[PDB]
C-alpha cells in the first residue's frame, strides 16, 4: 500500500488521476479528457 | 480484462465464460432483490449478507467490464431510494450501490460516444445523471462517515 501511495501520491499525479480508481482505461479517457491545459 | 483483450485470439471464450458469470450474478441479484426489499414485512440478517456479497462482485466487475446488457440501473436506483425513504439500510451496501451506479452511468456515456445512438439516449442519460446526483447529496450529508466518504468522492468525479 505504501509502495502504491509512493506511486501516485505526487501532487503531479493526484491532479490527474480519478480519486474513485477506474481501471479500464476507456472509462479513464471519459475522465481525463476532461482535463485541459 | 487482461485476458479479454480482443487482439488475442481468445476473446470468443474468455467472453462466454463472463458472460455466464455476470448472467447468473444478475439473476441471482434480480431474485434476491426482489425478496429483500418486498415492500411487505421486515428483512433478515442472512438474506442482507447474500445481498452484500453479490453486489460487492457485480461493483467489482462493472469497474473494468462493461455489465451494460444486463441493465442494473433499475434494481440499483430502486434500492437507494427505499433507503432514503426507511433511513435503516446497511452502510456498505449503501457504499456499493452507490459505487455501481456511478459505474452504470459511466459505461452508458462510453456508448453514447460512437453517435450511432438517438437523441433519446441522450436525453436519458441526462435524466439518469440529475437523479443520481440530487440522492449523491443526501448522501453527503449522512451519519456514517464512509457513506459521506463515499459520496464525496463519486460526486466531485461525476461534476
Amino acid at each position: 500500500k505504501l509502495m502504491m501511495w509512493k506511486e501516485t501520491g505526487g501532487v503531479e499525479k493526484l491532479f490527474s488521476l480519478p480519486a474513485q480508481p477506474l481501471w479500464n482505461n476507456r472509462l479513464l479517457k471519459l475522465f481525463t479528457r476532461c482535463l485541459t491545459p | 480484462h487482461a485476458l479479454c483483450n480482443e487482439e488475442f485470439t481468445i476473446f470468443n471464450r474468455v467472453d462466454i465464460s463472463r458472460s455466464q458469470l455476470i448472467d447468473e450474478l444478475a439473476d441471482k441479484f434480480n431474485r434476491l432483490l426482489e425478496d429483500f426489499l418486498q415492500e411487505g414485512e421486515e428483512p433478515d440478517e442472512d438474506d442482507a449478507y447474500q445481498v452484500l456479497s453479490t453486489l460487492k462482485r457485480i461493483t467489482a466487475f462493472h469497474n473494468a467490464h462493461d455489465l451494460s446488457k444486463w441493465d442494473l440501473f433499475a434494481c440499483n436506483y430502486k434500492l437507494l431510494k427505499t433507503g432514503i425513504e426507511n433511513g435503516d439500510m446497511p452502510e456498505q451496501i449503501v457504499i456499493h450501490a452507490l459505487q455501481c451506479t456511478h459505474y452504470v452511468i459511466l459505461w452508458q456515456l462510453a456508448k453514447i460516444t460512437e453517435s450511432s445512438s438517438t437523441k433519446e439516449d441522450l436525453l436519458r442519460l441526462k435524466k439518469q445523471m440529475r437523479v443520481f446526483c440530487q440522492i449523491c447529496q443526501h448522501y453527503l450529508t449522512n451519519v456514517n462517515t464512509t457513506v459521506k466518504e463515499q459520496a464525496f468522492t463519486i460526486l466531485c468525479d461525476i461534476l
